RNA sequence: GGUUGCGGCCAUAUCUACCAGAAAGCACCGUUUCCCGUCCGAUCAACUGUAGUUAAGCUGGUAAGAGCCUGACCGAGUAGUGUAGUGGGUGACCAUACGCGAAACUCAGGUGCUGCAAUCU
RNA sequence: GAGAACAGAAAUCUCCAGUAGAACAAAAGGGUAAAAGCCCCCUUGAUUUUGAUUUUCAGUGUGAAUACAAACCAUGAAAGU
RNA sequence: AAGCUCGUAUCAGUUUUAUGAGGUAAAGCGAAUGAUUAGAGGUUCCGGGGUCGAAAUGACCUUGACCUAUUCUCAAACUUUAAAUAUGUAAGAAGUCCUUGUUACUUAAUUGAACGUGGACAUUUGAAUGAAGAGCUUUUAGUGGGCCAUUUUUGGUAAGC
């Protein structure tokens, strides 16, 4: 009863969220977006590889969920479940309608059918962090997930240090200085702005210079 | 038996044949709806100054 | 069915400006209007009484009547292929003196000056406005400023 | 459409002069798809007027052919010969409005060489024919005059 | 403050501050709006107010008009001027209120020309009466009471002000039911009472009664009255004489001054902390990551 | 530093929560009257609870605010009933404090079987001079930090004059 | 320059934490016969200016402070957009031509100005 | 939030924070803080006359509304409303 | 269709300059409302379990919510900001300045307000471009099924819908 994905590939509609105006919309088929060793510290996994869209289209909750499994299944069984951090960068917030069927074309407003993510050119879909000594496994995993999606996506080796917004050197520079400090699975950076007093609290290991 | 419901198609073609007539403007417009207390007085004021030109032609 | 009441579609129009709610400052009330003045029209949502219809929002007209709490503004609205005169009864909160006239009024006084000012010397004036002219010639030096050569740049990803 | 009219271009291949200021620049901007233009040299202004130069006189589009026609109508502004007329145009003198309105829109033929392009209705810059082509306007006009 | 109190940047960012003069709790804009604004067809005609404020024991009376650059004092009188007219004590009582307002009406009325015509009530039996307009002649000077934030209790002394500004000559529109001597349960004023207050009859009777029942207190407060020898009875004659003094010459003498503006300026900057330079401030921080960082 | 950041009592508010209208309430009322000499004030229920048996606006409880000397008496008086021992709670961090007693008779006042026995909430609220700022009409303001009643300040205050105890931790 | 009464613009004025304030002013502050309001003279009313105090208010200064304000070829001529083509592409969409052109970001600089009247070492 | 006998998740008392996160018959959207909300006091302007005006428009009607004139009143110390 | 009153005149599906209005596109979400992935650190006399317990307003784990600083993602009926294209008014003789008359309106007031008398300054008189002129009046036909293309765009899987 799922219509072929062909029927909702394109963005022909303004976004139709779940809302007080909508209300009875089916649960999203994808529901975990963070797999693998997601507790992992930022220094642990420096290499970042992305799965990136090349089309303005729509991806189903279903195709994200399938793709998710595929990439994650490959990744762990080849290189272990704590070798990587998989992140789905895309949430399926757009409801699709269906005119299920006495009447005819009269009064044809549809009912919620399923969910989709609306996605740009260059929009990042999957993101992965690991150790460089794993690129190919990770890459191969994103390659296998590709087959689960409509339209062309292309995998891209990042310049950034894991899920961070800093290039590897600039991150190294901020770190082997004092400016960086660990947090959940991300990180916090000393600012030159704000109270001096409780800027020294946090980041004690700064406020020197040398070694 | 359904039909076209509504359209502006061709309406500004029509408005522009004879033109969108600019508003036309007069010196001495009407006092239509101007404060009646003012007007009542303004009336006697004018009576007065008129008198004083008939007077200045004695 | 459809809905077309007086203040329809006006949700954001009559809204109040970020962090500018509440009393209206007294200067609004201290300003003075005279028949013949030009005013711009814009509704204060907090003043429901004597309020312009949404059509007249952002419209500029001439004052024709001065009353205890209000002014009468005539606006020419175009309906069909023609204008009709419209007279609005606006409260002073929904009106302000227009500047659409200052660059003229200030230019008139100015004109009168350099007119008499010049004349007294021995004429040669030119006081019509003129459009941006094109640029005249000019020589640009290189001293401390040899031209930097740029090329286009290769394609790259950073992401 | 209104701008082509205000510039007096109401038929294909006709042409007129335009003194350049911001207040006309923007008119030119608005009609780039339908016109070609550029900076005329003395030679081509001279030959436009000598050959297809007509005054407007009680309307009535009148050929220049003799200087008394010019002086009767523009003598008021100085300007009492055909080469005066030209001098007023090319220097964009103090009476360019009167001088230039006096000239009827020039009525040109199709270029004799041809257009140099497979398709007219792209900009000069894209191997097409419209827009400001600057000094290359002269070769066109001459081939059309 | 408390921690689980304390403000988020979001709260602060969206906060719309009231008019300054409300934050100060000094101006009621709702009242001001309706006091100040004028008939739009009376054009540039100012709308004067009789502002009456009480400090901890100075009375302030100004006649004020409005301007979008700010207000405009026409005239001012303070009850601290009353020693000039023979009133040294109790400069905040109901009759110091009356006197000052009388001073303010006489002063302005004077500097306006209406000094002679429109004398007000000279007799003063505290009868209820506002000042009528001279047949063929200028309308009286009209002024509206700005109570400010005062509560309107019947007996409030802000209306004492009102009484002698009206008894002074001014047309200050007013009803009678907040004057001392208005009987709650009959729409009627006893003026024997209201007269009594105008002349300070309540303060004196307090003095007479305190005399023979408790001179412990009578000496504590009323110290000045003993010290300058004034037992009660005289009080009415004091203010009666004051009244007359004021009409004789309300024309406002300023203080002799001593020391210049420039002078007051100088000695006041001796006590004024000066803002720092941003270069300086950068070397308090640099100084701070010397000590608080560089390990002692 | 202290000149007159002396620690007066703002007010004592005695409160009887008699969760019901009718006689038993007008009696609790009568207690608070003769206890304060002031004619006491009544409270209506905020909403309806039904397993407390009350209805919205029922008149459910009486109380009374008492200020100056008269307040110190009743305080001190009930303070005896509490054997001059409170607890480290009872003292709000804004610096006020209260206690309860059952049976009003343990503070003068005879018994009388026609008025019965009533429990009572004592609540002392402390402040200093210059508090008028917060409460007055014009130029309403807020008492500066080092002028605010706090728990410490009030406990030490309480522990000194009265010479009572605090207990617990 | 301070302060006050009345203001204009209504955060460069607000918020958090500290410290400093001469003189006058303001203030806190004392009282309850009178007018007046309260459950309560706390608010409100009156009376004293006497008995007391800068503690608070108030004003000002401090802070790699939170907020706000201003600027900048900081980002960005980026996003978006008016106009053109028998331009590319199965398409989704995309490039080019003549123009208009943001927001976030980032960094720097600020933190009430001012009218009328009175008063003051 | 922190406090007070019975008293509990919820009864009534107090202080602190509090830009409105409430409330204003009702749909929703606008608006509003010494108010437009809550408590109290006095009321009938929800009245009288007959015109002009804005929306819908044909620039007809109806509905609704706006600002004045001419009465008579209400409230307030008052400007006012 | 008939004209009629006028004629450099006044006119404009245009630009420029000056001064307004607007909440779409973009953008935003470590900004409000509303959604949404992940951890990290806090907080309970107070949501439930569990160990020690005679209990505790006890201690220790525990999982919940709440809080703090962070993190991935979104909005036709969200939003601080905020375009481009469109859009109101203005660019003078019906103008500007001087003197000082009229009234029953209005001012404390010969104050103002409104309408005026008398006086002073002309085509660079107040931006551009154009104008086979402009203004005006009467009367009457047909029509009142529409369809298509680019762009914006709703419903619909879609349609030569
Ligand atoms: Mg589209
Ligand atoms: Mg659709
Ligand atoms: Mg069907
Ligand atoms: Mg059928
Ligand atoms: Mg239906
Ligand atoms: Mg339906
Ligand atoms: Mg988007
Ligand atoms: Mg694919
Ligand atoms: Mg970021
Ligand atoms: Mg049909
Ligand atoms: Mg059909
Ligand atoms: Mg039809
Ligand atoms: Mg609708
Ligand atoms: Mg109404
Ligand atoms: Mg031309
Ligand atoms: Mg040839
Ligand atoms: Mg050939
Ligand atoms: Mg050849
Ligand atoms: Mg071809
Ligand atoms: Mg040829
Ligand atoms: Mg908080
Ligand atoms: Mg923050
Ligand atoms: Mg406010
Ligand atoms: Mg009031
Ligand atoms: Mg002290
Ligand atoms: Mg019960
Ligand atoms: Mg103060
Ligand atoms: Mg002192
Ligand atoms: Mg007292
Ligand atoms: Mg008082
Ligand atoms: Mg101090
Ligand atoms: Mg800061
Ligand atoms: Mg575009
Ligand atoms: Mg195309
Ligand atoms: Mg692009
Ligand atoms: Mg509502
Ligand atoms: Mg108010
Ligand atoms: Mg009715
Ligand atoms: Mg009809
Ligand atoms: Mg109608
Ligand atoms: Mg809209
Ligand atoms: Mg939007
Ligand atoms: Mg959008
Ligand atoms: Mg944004
Ligand atoms: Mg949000
Ligand atoms: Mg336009
Ligand atoms: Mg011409
Ligand atoms: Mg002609
Ligand atoms: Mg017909
Ligand atoms: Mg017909
Ligand atoms: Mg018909």
């Amino acid at each position: 009863a799922r219509r072929p994905a062909r029927c909702y590939r394109y963005q022909k509609n303004k976004p139709y969220p779940k809302s007080r105006y909508n209300r009875a919309v089916p649960d999203s088929k994808i529901r975990i977006y963070d797999l693998g060793k997601k507790k992992a510290t930022v220094d642990e996994f420096p290499l970042c590889v992305h799965l990136v869209s090349n089309e303005l289209e729509q991806l189903s909750s279903e195709a994200l969920e399938a793709a998710r499994i595929c990439a994650n299944k490959y990744m762990t069984t080849v290189s272990g479940r704590d070798a990587f951090h998989l992140r789905v960068r895309v949430h399926p917030f757009h409801v699709l309608r269906i005119n299920k069927m006495q009447q005819g074309m009269r009064g044809a407003w549809g009912k919620p059918h399923g969910l989709a993510a609306r996605v740009d050119i260059g929009q990042i879909i999957f993101s992965v962090r690991t150790k460089d000594s794993n690129k190919d496994v990770v890459v191969e995993g994103l390659r296998r997930a590709r087959y689960k999606f409509p339209g062309q996506q292309k995998i891209i080796l990042s310049k950034k240090w894991g899920f961070t917004n800093l290039d590897r050197p600039e991150y190294l520079k901020k770190r082997e200085a004092g400016e960086v400090k660990d947090d959940g699975a991300f990180v916090k950076f000393l600012s030159k702005k704000g109270s001096l007093e409780n800027n020294i609290r946090e980041f004690p290991e700064y406020f020197a210079a040398q070694a | 038996a359904k039909s076209k419901n509504h359209t502006a198609h061709n309406q500004t073609r029509k408005a522009h044949r004879n033109g969108i007539k600019k508003p036309k403007t007069y010196k001495y417009p009407s006092l239509k709806g101007v404060d009646p207390k003012f007007r009542r007085n303004h009336k006697h004021a004018l009576h007065g100054t008129a008198k004083a030109l008939a007077a200045a032609k004695k | 069915g459809k809905s077309h009441g007086y203040r329809s579609r006006t949700r954001y129009m009559f809204q109040r400006d970020f962090r500018k709610h509440g009393a209206v400052h007294l200067s609004t009330y201290l300003k003075v209007y005279k028949v013949g003045d030009i005013v711009d029209i814009k509704a204060n949502g907090s003043i429901q009484k004597g309020m312009p219809h949404k059509f007249y929002q952002g419209k500029t007209g001439v004052v024709y009547n001065v009353t205890k709490s209000s002014v009468g503004v005539i606006i020419n609205k175009m309906v069909g292929n023609r204008y009709l005169e419209k007279r609005l009864n606006l409260r002073v909160e929904h009106i302000k003196h227009s500047k659409c006239r200052q660059e003229f009024l200030e230019r008139v006084k100015a004109n009168a000056a350099k007119r008499a000012e010049a004349k007294a010397q021995g004429v040669a004036v030119q006081l019509k406005r003129q459009p941006a002219q094109p640029r005249e010639s000019r020589i640009v030096s290189t001293e401390g400023n040899v031209p930097q050569t740029l090329a286009p740049v290769p394609y790259e990803t950073f992401i | 459409r209104k701008v082509l009219q205000l510039l007096r271009l109401t038929r294909i291949n006709s042409g007129t002069f335009v003194k350049v200021t911001k207040a006309t620049l923007e008119l030119l901007k608005l009609i780039e798809p339908y016109v070609a233009y550029g900076y005329p040299s003395y030679s081509t202004i001279r030959q436009l007027v000598y050959k297809r130069g007509f005054g407007k006189i009680n309307k009535q589009r009148v050929p220049l052919s003799d200087n008394a026609i010019i002086e009767a109508n523009l003598g008021k502004y100085g300007i009492l010969s055909i080469d005066d007329l030209i001098h007023e145009i090319i220097t964009v003198g103090p009476h360019f409005k009167q001088a230039n309105n006096f000239l009827w829109p020039f009525k040109l033929s199709n270029p004799s060489g041809g257009w140099g392009v497979p398709r007219k209705f792209k900009h000069f810059i894209q191997g097409g024919s419209f827009g400001n082509r600057e000094e290359f306007i002269n070769k066109l006009v001459k081939s059309m005059n | 403050a408390f921690q689980k109190d304390a403000k988020s940047s979001a709260y602060s960012s969206r906060f719309q501050t009231p008019f300054r003069r409300r934050r100060e709790g000094k101006t009621d804009y709702y009242q001001r709006k309706r006091l100040v604004t004028q008939h739009k067809a009376k054009y540039n005609t100012p709308k004067y107010r009789l502002v009456v404020r009480f400090t901890n024991k100075d009375i302030i009376c100004q006649i004020i008009s409005s301007t979008i650059t700010g207000d405009v004092v026409l005239a001012a009188a303070y009850s601290h001027e009353l020693p000039r007219y023979g009133i040294t004590h109790g400069l905040t009582n109901w009759a110091a209120a009356y006197a000052t307002g009388l001073l303010i009406a006489r002063r302005t009325l004077q500097k306006l020309g209406l000094d002679e015509t429109y004398k007000g009530v000279e007799e003063v039996e505290g009868e209820y009466e506002l000042t009528e307009a001279v047949e063929d002649g200028p309308r009286p000077f009209k002024v509206f009471l700005d109570i400010g934030l005062q509560r309107t209790t019947t007996g409030a002394r802000v209306f004492g002000a009102l009484k002698g500004a009206s008894d002074g000559g001014l047309y200050v529109p007013h009803s009678e039911n907040r004057f001392p001597g208005w009987d709650f349960e009959t729409e009627e004023i006893d003026p024997e009472l209201l007269r009594s207050y105008i002349f300070g009859g309540h303060v004196s009777q307090y003095m007479e009664e305190l005399a023979d029942d408790d001179e412990e207190r009578f000496s504590e407060l009323f110290k000045g009255y003993l010290a300058d020898d004034i037992d009660a009875d005289s009080l009415e004659d004091i203010y009666t004489s004051a009244h007359e003094a004021i009409r004789a010459d309300p024309a406002f003498k300023p203080t002799e001054k001593k020391f210049t503006k420039e002078q007051y300026a100088a000695e006041s900057k001796k006590y004024r902390q000066t803002k720092l330079s941003k270069e300086e401030r950068a070397a308090r921080v640099a100084a701070k990551i010397a000590a608080l960082a560089g390990q002692q | 530093q202290n000149p007159m950041r002396d620690l007066k009592i703002e007010k004592l508010v005695l409160n009887i929560s008699v969760g019901e209208s009718g006689d038993r309430l007008t009696r609790a009322s009568k207690v608070l009257e003769q206890l304060s000499g002031q004619t006491p004030v009544q409270s209506k229920a905020r909403y309806t609870v039904r397993t407390f048996g009350i209805r919205r606006n029922e008149k459910i409880a009486v109380h009374v605010t008492v200020r100056g000397p008269k307040a110190e008496e009743i305080l001190e008086r009930g303070l005896k009933v509490k054997e001059y021992q409170l607890r480290d709670r009872n003292f709000s961090a804004t610096g006020n404090f209260g206690f309860g007693i059952d049976e009003h008779i343990d503070l003068g006042i005879k018994y009388d079987p026609s008025i019965g026995i009533f429990g009572m909430d004592f609540y002392v609220v402390m402040n200093r001079p210059g508090a008028r700022v917060t409460r007055r009409k014009r130029c309403k303001g807020t008492v500066g930090n080092s002028h605010k009643t706090t728990k410490e300040d009030t406990v030490s205050w309480f522990k000194q004059k009265y010479d009572a105890d605090v207990l617990d931790k």
